[PDB]
C-alpha cells in the first residue's frame, strides 16, 4: 500500500515501517545477547532439575508408610470406607 | 458617603499563564449530553419504574442474600471429607 505516515512519533515497536539502516549491525548485538542468554540461563537452571522417577528408594517410602501406620494407630483412625 | 479606601490601587486577576490553544472542538450536543448526566438527581422523580428498580435493588435483593447467609452459615466444613461423610454440619 505504502500510503504516507507521519515520522514524527517515536513507538516502542518502531512504528509503520521500521526498516533502520544498520540492521546487518545491531543484529550481531540482540542475537549475540539471545543466544548469550540462553546458555546463560540454561547452566543457572541446570542444578534446578532433576530426574522425576528414581529419585529416592521405595524402602523409603515404604517405611514413611510405615510411619505413617505409627501416627495413625497413636490417633485412632477408622478407614475411609468403615462406617 | 461609605465607600472603602482610595488607597487600594486593585487590579484585574489574571488567571496566570499561557493561553493553549484549543486541541478540541467542543460538540454542544456532547457537552450538554454529558451536562445532562451528571446532573441527572436534579431532576430525578419517582416513578413506577423508578419504584420497581429500588423495589429490587434496596429491599429484595439484599433480602435473598440475607435469606442465604444467615440460612447457610457455618453449614459447610469442606476441609477434607471422605466417601460417605456427611458435608454440612446440621
Amino acid at each position: 500500500g505504502r500510503y504516507p505516515f507521519p515520522k514524527d512519533v517515536i513507538s516502542m515497536t518502531g512504528g509503520w515501517w521500521a526498516n533502520p539502516s544498520n540492521w546487518k549491525l545491531n543484529g550481531l548485538f540482540a542475537t549475540g545477547i539471545a543466544v548469550g542468554l540462553a546458555l546463560w540461563v540454561s547452566t543457572a537452571t541446570l542444578p534446578y532439575t532433576r530426574r522425576r522417577e528414581g529419585i529416592t528408594s521405595e524402602s523409603d517410602i515404604s517405611k514413611w508408610n510405615a510411619a505413617a501406620g505409627v501416627w495413625r494407630e497413636r490417633h485412632g483412625k477408622i478407614s475411609t470406607g468403615e462406617a | 458617603e461609605l465607600k472603602p479606601s482610595s488607597a487600594i490601587q486593585r487590579g484585574p486577576l489574571n488567571k496566570g499563564g499561557w493561553d493553549a490553544p484549543h486541541a478540541l472542538h467542543n460538540d454542544g450536543a456532547i457537552d450538554r449530553y454529558a451536562h445532562w448526566r451528571t446532573f441527572y438527581q436534579e431532576r430525578f422523580k419517582y416513578t413506577r419504574a423508578t419504584g420497581k428498580s429500588t423495589l429490587i435493588f434496596l429491599v429484595a435483593f439484599p433480602a435473598l442474600i440475607g435469606y442465604v447467609a444467615y440460612q447457610s452459615e457455618g453449614l459447610f466444613e469442606f476441609a477434607g471429607k471422605r466417601r460417605g461423610e456427611s458435608v454440612t454440619t446440621r
